[PDB]
């Protein structure tokens, strides 16, 4: 739903902050992924080859749960219980 | 070979020891016969699950099916009647019955069916009851059972394996005044 | 207008034609005074009533709040209608 | 949802079975009471007093979480955070 490219300075051994602006979230699960990619071609790989990439779960779900009003049927036999339900025989 | 199975603490005898017969069954005929019960969640109704398996030795034309349930009373209900074409085949009903007669050691109430396809007739005793475990317990018809048993060896003492009726009947009555 | 509260799962209630500090205040019946509003509470739960005698008796020990933490939550909706007290925001 | 009058034979002491046969249930909460009553007047009281009762739950209910997809507009000031949703201000 939302993609943006960056570029970050960070010498051998440095830790570097990164701020991502978020939106406003629904119900659903929201998933961030960060990845790193060669900017030019090198001699053993392309440009956009991705060398690094980290993923972050933002929000879990909301689950739904629904009150069923339809109805449901059951014939015995001797060998067999055959349930129906809308259009389904179990 | 056979002897390797029946190594049984018992006398080794031999021979024809049990009855010998000829019959004779219309080329059509029923072969075998499987009844089974059912009964509710109160011990109340039941149910009559019955698999009638047929047999055709070279008939051609069509003959007629009825199955007739007799009652402890002696009361009688049409279950079945239909026309059945010659093959070989297993036909599966299954019937309801309001408050039957529970068949117990206490209480024995046997039902009759009677099966007849063409001019082949049998008949089959049988009784509503339920064996079940619940929760490691025992029951039978929905009560708690306890069994006060013996283990009985099929023998006479002049005739060996060959025990006849009469003696038959004089074990069980004896069993059944001393409380087993 | 209807003001419906529903628990999740249960709340205690009550509804006074006074304050808390009137009903304190006052030592006898003919003294309750006339007021313009309604006093609403809606409770977790209550200390018992006790009674074993009336000169030094406390309530059972299963009818105490003990000081540890807690916690307690309810449903307020304002409409024109009662809405299923069985149905509730994912 | 459902009445019925019984009548069981039961001298001191004596403990006794009562059979209630229960219909098929949807998602409510359903609750049994079983009272007796005065059959005829005493010089104490009128025919139907009650003299004992009890009740039991027969089946907890099933609740229900909905999705909401409509909006909420928020204000702020000097003093006030101010909240609309449908026709409702907090």
């Amino acid at each position: 739903i939302e993609e943006k490219t960056f570029k970050i300075f960070a010498e051998p051994g440095e830790k570097r902050l990164l701020k991502i602006p978020l939106p406003e979230m629904d119900d659903s699960e929201y998933f961030l992924e960060i990845s790193f990619s060669l900017s030019e071609d090198t001699p053993w790989a392309e440009k956009g080859h991705v060398v690094a990439w980290e993923q972050f779960l933002l929000k879990a779900p909301a689950f739904e749960k629904k009150s069923i009003s339809d109805g449901v049927s059951l014939r015995e036999d001797g060998k067999h219980l055959t349930v129906e339900a809308k259009d389904t025989v179990y | 070979d056979g002897s390797y199975l029946e190594d049984q603490d018992m006398w080794w005898f031999a021979g024809i020891y049990r009855d010998v017969y000829l019959y004779a069954l219309p080329k059509f005929h029923i072969r075998d016969v499987f009844v089974r019960t059912d009964l509710d969640e109160n011990y109340r109704n039941g149910k009559i699950f019955l698999d009638v398996e047929m047999r055709n030795l070279g008939e051609e034309e069509e003959k007629d099916l009825e199955v007739t349930l007799i009652t402890p009373d002696g009361d009688e209900k049409t279950l079945v009647k239909e026309t059945v074409k010659p093959e070989d085949r297993v036909l599966s009903f299954a019937f309801d019955v309001k408050d039957p007669k529970k068949w117990s050691a206490e209480t024995p109430h046997l039902y009759v069916l009677k099966l007849k396809l063409g001019e082949d007739e049998k008949k089959v005793n049988f009784g509503f009851r339920k064996i079940e475990i619940k929760d490691g317990t025992l029951l039978f018809n929905g009560k708690p059972l306890y069994i006060k048993g013996v283990n009985r060896h099929e023998f006479d003492p002049d005739r060996g394996h060959a025990v006849t009726v009469e003696r038959m009947i004089q074990d069980i009555k004896l069993m059944k005044q001393h409380n087993i | 207008t209807k003001l419906f509260v529903s628990g999740m799962p249960q709340i205690d209630f009550s509804v006074w034609p006074f304050s808390m500090e009137d009903l304190e205040r006052v030592q006898h019946i003919s003294e309750l005074p006339e007021r313009d509003f309604v006093t609403v509470n809606v409770d977790f739960r209550q200390m018992g009533l006790g009674g074993d005698d009336s000169w030094g008796a406390m309530p059972h020990l299963e009818y105490r709040l003990l000081p540890k933490p807690y916690r307690f939550s309810f449903r307020m909706r304002i409409s024109e209608e009662i809405p299923s007290w069985r149905v509730l925001a994912a």
